[PDB]
């Protein structure tokens, strides 16, 4: 295990990211188990989203793999739980970290991006696919700790 | 206001200290074993990198 990863962890752990929570698995300490609170003015707003993220191999060489657990409705997230985002593959970099991936996502909570049928209702109709992942925060992302 | 100095001379590869560290024309720094500039992806010749001993001194009279 990567003197790298020890140092991240123990960072993570000491300066948590606001509206974040990430611990490393207490069996794997590649594995972690993140939880995002719901931006505010957002239709996720109220909202505790848990995600799994795991370091591969070739970490920090290689980005770290995320995966949302939680139901939501967002246009860059599929219904496997994938994100689309760029720094989780060919914009990643060495110099980059847990931390920066976690805001980033973060920030994708806030700016759903439609520009898959769940980006097509973001666009068609905007406010009622709003409404929609309003619906799914509260039925999947609440009270789900 | 040492927190933020010691994090201006943290390798940002290995999270360490720079030990031998290399500069490149951008301003950031690399331990020498830890090697576009992988922090602002501003491109540099594979000759323009120059080992910087003010800061590898700064480094030893913090810790
Ligand atoms: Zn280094
Ligand atoms: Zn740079």
């Amino acid at each position: 295990l990567p003197r790298r990863i020890i140092k991240e962890t123990q960072r993570l752990l000491a300066e948590p990211v606001p509206g974040i929570k990430a611990e490393p698995d207490e069996s794997n300490a590649r594995y972690f188990h993140v939880v995002i609170a719901g931006p505010q003015d957002s239709p996720f707003e109220g909202g505790t989203f848990k995600l799994e993220l795991f370091l591969p191999e070739e970490y920090p060489m290689a980005a770290p793999k995320v995966r949302f657990m939680t139901k939501i409705y967002h246009p860059n997230v599929d219904k496997l739980g994938r994100i689309c985002l760029d720094i989780l593959k060919d914009k990643w970099s060495p110099a980059l970290q847990i931390r920066t991936v976690l805001l980033s996502i973060q920030a994708l909570l806030s700016a759903p991006n439609p520009d898959n049928d769940v980006a097509e209702q973001w666009k068609t109709n905007e406010a009622q696919a709003i409404e929609t992942a309003r619906a799914w925060t509260r039925l999947y992302a609440m009270n789900n700790i | 206001i040492l927190l933020n100095v010691k994090e201006e001379v943290t390798c940002p590869i290995c999270l360490e200290l720079l030990t031998e560290p290399l500069s490149l024309h951008c301003g950031h720094s690399f331990c020498q074993a830890c090697i576009s500039c992988p922090v602002c992806r501003i491109s540099y010749q594979p000759e323009n990198i120059q080992p910087n001993r003010h800061v590898a001194n700064i480094v030893e009279k913090l810790r």
